[PDB]
């Protein structure tokens, strides 16, 4: 149905939900903007892997507390 | 001789007890094929009564056993 | 007088497995969960210091146990128990407990079959343990830094356990943690 | 089949609490299928020491009866720090059957064992002969090649 | 005010404390253990990546209210 992510930017994490079928984008400017830090400013990792606009949580075999990592540059 | 009526009255306690254990598992049965609405509560409820006859049967029991020296 | 003495007690070991088939059900199959239970515990508590009071004269038992913990495991079932009774001015009281996970260490899944240690008290699934002590007849403890070593014999079935993964598995059945107040819905 | 379940959740505990900077995942085989049994993880440096900015490749190939007995974990090629191997292979005290292993050992604790010998060498059991040398003979440039190791590392 | 609350997990379960400023931490690290059912010496705890000694009380490492304590396992490499 829809699911919960807790955004960790290194100390805190800021936790959201999202329809499993909502490209990852949303999310990511949420966090971004909720920070006041503008996009490309920051990095969206799971798994290790740069998580990459479109990809929707159903794609990546997420679940309620996954957890996404943030990093700058 | 009153030592043996109270023997021959914890063994059916504890029968009553079990039989309303089936009982119980069988309605929650019942329920875990959740059956728009009414039906459902009605059974959960008499369930809960079930459990009262229950903790209701184990204070008899308990107090019965204060005669067997 | 010996067997009437020991027969006696078997009476009242099937009254406490009694009491414990009752708890383990009244949790195992309830809809409201209140403090409409507290009186549930309470008739059931008394009952059971009444048949305790009684067999103290007549001819310690993991029920008491369960009667003494089973308050707590409602309000939240991963509950760590206070269990550090205020020895008049203990000014480090183990308060509010905390979470402990319900999941067995070994087989890293949640508990089917909780199985306590006796040397220490560790609790394992069933399933792990018997894999575990599988050839070797004796092996340290596996917790962390635990040195009791432990048998296949050293084990009892839990019932604590039991009861909070039951309450817990019930605790969520209808809804774990719902529309979180701080999960923001990203429309 | 324990074995498996256990590293199937083990993976998802790891989605759901994981030190930050970290990360573990299972490999793909030839078949496109995931091979539970190894892992590819890596381990950040601590911010402030040499190794800071670097994060760094390990393997962990568990064995067919984990967790009864513990997996073995490899660091790259030849990687340089005075306790790992020049096969890449590193020796922890609860990464030891024969010595600390027990099957309650996060994962995470295990990470976090290695990166905290990172910037701790325990110079009374050396694992390299390069690496220990100039621990010991001098630090000077041993740092330098712990430097560009770091860099080396951040793809 | 004069007592503290202090979370003191180790990667699985956690247990919150109370504790007056002056309690030397000995006593909350024998009780985390014989509480964990865990040896002492197998044992390292960590107050924001310091090493804590055993007669250190809460305010000398000017700790508040809901810091942290990490128990990790003791351990070496070789
Ligand atoms: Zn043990």
């Amino acid at each position: 149905t829809h699911i919960n992510l807790k955004v960790s930017d290194g100390s805190s994490e800021i936790f959201f939900k999202i329809k499993k079928t909502t490209p990852l984008r949303r999310l990511m400017e949420a966090f971004a903007k909720r920070q006041g830090k503008e996009m490309d400013s920051l990095r969206f990792l799971y798994d290790g892997i740069r998580i990459q606009a479109d990809q929707t949580p159903e794609d990546l075999d997420m679940e309620d507390n996954d957890i996404i990592e943030a990093h700058r540059e | 001789d009153e030592f043996l009526k109270a023997k021959e009255k914890i063994n059916e306690i504890f029968e009553k007890l079990n039989t309303i254990r089936d009982e119980v598992i069988k309605k929650k049965n019942q329920n875990e094929y959740y059956r728009v609405s009414q039906k459902i509560k009605d059974i959960d409820d008499q369930i809960q009564q079930l459990l009262l006859k229950q903790r209701h049967l184990l204070s008899k029991m308990a107090s019965s056993m204060k005669s067997l020296k | 007088h010996m067997l009437e003495a020991r027969d006696l007690s078997n009476i009242y070991q099937q009254c406490y497995k009694q009491i414990d088939e009752t708890i383990n059900q009244l949790v195992d199959s309830t809809s409201p969960s209140t403090i409409g239970i507290e009186e549930q515990v309470a008739d059931i508590t008394s009952t059971y210091k009444l048949l305790s009071t009684y067999e103290s004269e007549s001819n310690n038992t993991d029920t008491l146990k369960i009667l003494k913990v089973l308050p707590y495991i409602w309000n939240d079932p991963t509950c760590v128990i206070p269990d550090l009774q205020n020895p008049a001015d203990e000014d480090d009281l183990q308060i509010e407990g905390g979470k402990i996970e319900l999941t067995c260490p070994i087989t890293c899944k949640p508990y089917e079959a909780p199985l306590i240690s006796r040397k220490c008290n560790h609790v394992f699934d069933r399933d792990g343990i018997q894999n575990y002590l599988q050839g070797y007849t004796t092996r340290d403890c596996p917790q962390a830094a635990c040195s009791q070593v432990v048998s296949m014999r050293d084990f009892v079935r839990d019932p604590i356990m039991e009861l909070r993964c039951k309450i817990a598995k019930m605790k969520e059945s209808q809804e774990q943690d719902k529309r979180s107040s701080q999960a923001i819905d990203v429309l | 089949s324990l074995c498996l379940q256990r590293l199937q959740e083990e993976r998802k505990k790891w989605r759901k609490d994981h030190p930050f900077g970290f990360y573990a995942k299972p490999v793909k085989k030839a078949d496109g299928s995931m091979d539970l049994q190894k892992w590819e993880a890596g381990i950040p440096g601590k911010e402030g020491t040499n190794w800071a900015g670097g994060v760094y490749p390990i393997t962990v190939e568990y064995p067919n009866e984990y967790p009864s007995k513990p997996p073995k974990v490899k660091f790259p090629a030849g990687f340089y720090h005075p306790n790992v191997y020049p096969s890449g292979t590193i020796c922890l005290s609860i990464l030891n059957e024969d010595q600390d292993w027990r099957p309650a050992i996060t994962l995470k604790q295990i990470v976090l064992g290695v990166q905290d010998l990172l910037d701790s060498p325990n110079p009374n059991s050396p694992k390299q002969e390069p690496a220990w040398r100039s621990f010991s003979r001098n630090k000077a440039e041993y740092d330098k090649k712990v430097l560009l190791q770091a860099r080396q590392y951040s793809k």
